[PDB]
């Protein structure tokens, strides 16, 4: 028997476009949803049904295999009552401790139980002809389809089973699933671990489902950085209070005062000052106070999460997860044949999972680059089952600085 | 007329909406008639049917005679009806480009004949296309009728009629892989690579697959012939063109004259090469009267000029090859003005067309070129399925510069330099350290929100100093003259500290054009400089001669 999905009230369907794809991830398309249709995973549908979502083609990480990935962005926040205050499932603060955490695609799983007849049609999505030539091929899912986060909160019960032994026999072992994805924590010796998952995938196996190694416990700060340098120059000291000036009223408790002192009437830049002692008293001060965390700043469950992503250059990006400016949950750096996108979409997806491992939602993304460009070229490199929110923004100057 | 044997589809009202009960104004008794002749027809037909008073809907009738003829036509304003029917699925979302078009052998083309009524509509909703035509007068009860196939002007019947022609198409198109069919609207576009021999007989086993579904197609004779001139274009067997532009020698512009114009120029764009409309659309600017007459422009005449010749001959574009590639090279027109041409073999053109857009409101040709670069791409998947080989007039190593240095994430796909000037350079570099030897000028602006008066100033560490007196100002005015001013005094090689991080900001952008003038004699100063550094500090704490000029500009103003 089926479980009833209902829209939040007050809104309905989906009606997002279908972004041109090309020939070879039209066909690659085509093929995938001829299986599913015989498979009847998915089936044709008529006019009558006025919703969509968009629907690409991915080449998974590092596979030579073409995978289907639906956006069901929109349709996920028009339902957001079912999976989250509801069928909810909650996320464990242990994760985050293990000194080792494997990813595993659990997707697979959702082909079994069946869709409430009456939610399929906003499931909705279109293979698009080229150059217009034909009608888009139009679809309905029939099934949980993967993407979309009803289909855990209502697998939850079942996946509770087919974990249920595993988890018995060890205690210490931290599940979690996070939409197609389970994520599995051990503080066990790497080769301890990595048997473990395989003694996991077996017992997934009996139920028809068919890893990837994180290292939270490892991931640590990204300090702002004040440099030490022999000879001091009226820039370097403007560009120090500038920066330092700045990590205050985000960092409690910064001081310039002193060094203020020494830009005193107007110099040229180019003019070393050496250091008094009481000023060095005050890098220090400061400095020591960057190696610390912030203090005051506590995740909110129920705010949204921001990430900013900067380019530095040389295939250096550095990033900040928050909920309010300057109140940095989380900071870090990301780096590197990689153009810029290639990167940055990288980035994207490697904040995104340290952000579902440690609160267990994603970011919204503030990406430096145009809509378009981006728009464009994303899914060459995305290899995630998951997209998480984005919206584009253009870089203030001193924000890079600041952070490198 | 046959009204296809296949399937429905359900129909459905809005939720928690009813049919329409709208009542039917009193007609004149040669329309009362007129309305007679044609519905008991179209029940003949089968085209409708006799309900009673029971079916409470009502959707309004109307007959309307004759442009030079004496024949007369239903009109049913399905506003109510369509204002409570639900919402379907959008049509076509696009439409094929003549480019996109791979050659074929032969290609005719079908138009259906009387398609929304060749088709069945859900039993179910028939109840709400409810329609009376009245007694004379009041006296005696209208006649009530009810649709059995799409009628026209309903919501859903392009929809619905589009829906049925695919599930008809479904089958043939299986057994039979290397025709193409092409559906648009109610036509029907085929070609294949057989001889005429197969091909006239596979048009007709179409033509009698599509009659065992209700469907009556023109025999041939009553097959258009090529070209065909469809939907703007002239498509020939082995090429396309845009249909005749004419371009109107007049004595006055008006506003109107001037619009269906600019129109038919880019229209025209999409296979004439450089074609401009930029000073004939900045007359556009302001907008007076449809009637009011503009006076051409110099520029706006020499464009005009400049056009009748691209125009006085005439190009033709060719079709798609997919196993050829495709090239696309992009030349810089004027201002922010860029035309493009792909082809798959050099200079036998597929298509042509122009970017122009002001992303941003100060920007410079390295950023519009990669701005066009991204609208062709797309628009390539879009026609073609694939992305072009570029070929730029920016150099590789400019490119790359660029690129690196940029706050933002940028890429372009395959490309090579060509030397087909203008090049596209970056006119101007700020240093990255101060230069020794070199003047410090600590500019400022401020500006009272009360007066608008401003105040721009520099103090220089060569105890040089300066103050200007702004009258209708804000700060981001006052503190981009403060630059100017420094700008200005200081020669060759300089040194510039602002705590304006919107003067930073829009100047570590190296812009090029601007929509400000204060932004353009930047432009033209930094232009000049032979070294740059401009460095910011935060402002309001006492730092360098920055409270120097602080003072000295808010002494009055704050
Ligand atoms: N009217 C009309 C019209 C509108 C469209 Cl979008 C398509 C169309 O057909 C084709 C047009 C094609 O173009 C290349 C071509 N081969 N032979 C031709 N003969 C012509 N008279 C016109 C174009 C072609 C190829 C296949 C096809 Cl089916 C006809």
């Amino acid at each position: 028997e089926t479980v009833p999905v209902k829209l939040k009230p007050g809104m309905d369907g989906p009606k997002v476009k279908q972004w041109p794809l090309t020939e070879e991830k039209i066909k690659a398309l085509v093929e995938i949803c001829t299986e599913m249709e015989k498979e009847g995973k998915i089936s044709k549908i008529g006019p009558e049904n006025p919703y969509n979502t968009p629907v690409f083609a991915i080449k998974k990480k590092d596979s030579t295999k073409w995978r289907k990935l639906v956006d069901f962005r929109e349709l996920n926040k028009r339902t957001q009552d079912f999976w989250e205050v509801q069928l909810g499932i909650p996320h464990p603060a242990g994760l985050k401790k293990k000194k080792s955490v494997t990813v595993l695609d659990v997707g697979d799983a959702y082909f079994s139980v069946p869709l409430d007849e009456d939610f399929r049609k906003y499931t909705a999505f279109t293979i698009p002809s080229i150059n217009n030539e034909t009608p888009g091929i139009r679809y309905q899912y029939n099934v949980l389809p993967q993407g979309w986060k009803g289909s855990p909160a209502i697998f939850q019960s079942s996946m509770t089973k087919i974990l249920e032994p595993f988890r018995k026999q060890n205690p210490d072992i931290v599940i979690c699933q996070y939409m197609d994805d389970l994520y599995v924590g051990s503080d066990l010796e790497i080769g301890q671990h990595r048997t473990k998952i395989e003694e996991l995938r077996q017992h997934l196996l009996r139920w028809g489902l068919t890893g990837y190694e994180l290292h939270p416990d490892k991931w640590t700060v990204q300090p702002i950085v004040l440099p030490e340098k022999d000879s001091w120059t009226v820039n370097d000291i403007q560009k120090l209070v500038g920066k330092l000036n700045w990590a205050s009223q985000i960092y409690p408790g910064i001081k310039v005062r002193q060094l203020c002192k020494l830009l005193r009437g107007t110099k040229a830049l180019t003019e070393v000052i050496p250091l008094t002692e009481e000023a060095e008293l005050e890098l220090a001060e400061n400095r020591e106070i960057l190696k610390e965390p912030v203090h005051g700043v506590y995740y909110d469950p129920s705010k949204d999460l921001i990430a900013e992503i900067q380019k530095q250059g040389q295939g250096q990006w550095t990033y900040q997860i928050y909920q309010e400016p300057f109140k940095n949950l989380k900071t870090g750096k990301y780096a590197r044949h990689t153009n810029d996108v290639k990167q940055l979409t990288e980035a994207v997806q490697k904040i995104t999972t340290e952000s579902i491992v440690i609160w267990g939602k994603t970011p919204k993304f503030k990406l430096p680059i145009q809509k378009e460009t981006w728009e464009t070229w994303w899914t060459e490199y995305w290899q995630a089952t998951w997209i998480p929110e984005w919206e584009f923004v253009n870089t203030p100057p001193l924000v890079k600085l600041w952070y490198q | 007329s046959p009204i296809s044997p296949i399937e429905t589809v359900p129909v459905k009202l809005k939720p928690g909406m009813d049919g329409p009960k709208v009542k039917q104004w009193p007609l004149t008794e040669e329309k009362i008639k007129a309305l007679v002749e044609i519905c008991t027809e179209m029940e003949k037909e089968g085209k409708i049917s006799k309900i009673g008073p029971e079916n409470p809907y009502n959707t309004p009738v109307f007959a309307i005679k004759k442009k030079d003829s004496t024949k007369w036509r239903k009109l049913v304003d399905f506003r109510e009806l369509n204002k409570r029917t639900q919402d379907f699925w959008e049509v076509q979302l696009g439409i094929p480009h003549p480019a996109g078009l791979k050659k074929k052998k032969s290609v005719t083309v079908l138009d259906v004949g009387d398609a929304y009524f060749s088709v069945p509509l859900d039993e179910d909703f028939r109840k709400y296309t409810a329609f009376t035509i009245p007694s004379i007068n009041n006296e005696t009860p209208g006649i009530r009728y009810q649709y059995n196939v799409l009628p026209q002007g309903w919501k859903g019947s392009p929809a619905i009629f589009q829906s049925s022609m695919t599930k008809i198409l479904e089958p043939f198109r299986k057994q039979n892989p290397d025709i193409v069919i092409c559906q648009y609207m109610d036509d029907l576009y085929v070609g294949s690579d057989l001889e005429i021999g197969q091909h006239r007989t596979k048009i007709e086993e179409l033509r009698q697959h599509l009659l065992r579904w209700g469907l009556t197609t023109p025999d041939k004779k009553h097959q258009k012939e090529p070209p065909f001139l469809w939907m703007g274009y002239e498509l020939h067997p082995d090429k396309w063109t845009v249909q005749p532009i004419v371009l109107p020698e007049k004595d006055s512009w008006t506003v109107n004259d001037i619009q269906k114009l600019v129109g038919k120029l880019n229209w025209a764009s999409q296979i004439y090469p450089g074609i401009k409309v930029r000073q004939l659309c900045k007359l556009l600017r302001g907008t007076k009267a449809l009637t009011e007459v503009i006076p051409l422009t110099e520029e706006a005449e020499l464009e005009l000029a400049e056009n009748r010749e691209i125009l006085k001959e005439p190009v033709h574009g060719v079709y798609y090859d997919p196993s050829k590639d495709l090239i696309a090279e992009i030349q810089k027109q004027g201002q922010g003005q860029w035309t493009y041409q792909i082809y798959q073999e050099p200079f036998k053109n597929l298509k042509t067309g122009k970017y122009a857009r002001m992303r941003g409101a100060h920007t410079n040709d390295v950023k519009q070129l990669t701005e066009a670069v991204q609208k062709i791409t797309t628009e390539s998947i879009v026609i073609w399925g694939k992305t072009p080989k570029f070929k730029l007039p920016i150099q590789k190593e400019t490119w790359e510069t660029w690129w690196t240095e940029y706050w933002q994430a940028t890429w372009i796909p395959e490309w090579e330099f060509v030397n087909t000037p203008p090049l596209v350079k970056l006119w101007y570099q700020l240093e990255k350290e101060p230069i020794v030897g070199a003047e410090t000028f600590y500019v400022d602006g401020a500006a009272n929100r009360e007066t608008k008066l401003g105040k721009a100033g520099y103090v220089t560490n060569r105890g040089r100093q300066k103050v200007v007196t702004l009258t209708d100002t804000t700060n981001q005015k006052t503190e981009l003259q403060a630059i100017y001013l420094a700008l200005q005094d200081s020669g060759l090689e300089v040194n510039i500290v602002t705590d304006s991080q919107y003067a930073l900001g829009i100047i570590q952008a190296q812009p090029d054009q601007s929509e400000s003038e204060l932004v353009n004699q930047i432009i033209e100063q930094l232009i000049k400089k032979e070294k740059v550094y401009l460095a910011w500090v935060p402002a309001h704490k006492g730092i360098g001669g920055n409270e120097q000029v602080d003072k000295l500009v808010s002494a009055g103003i704050r």
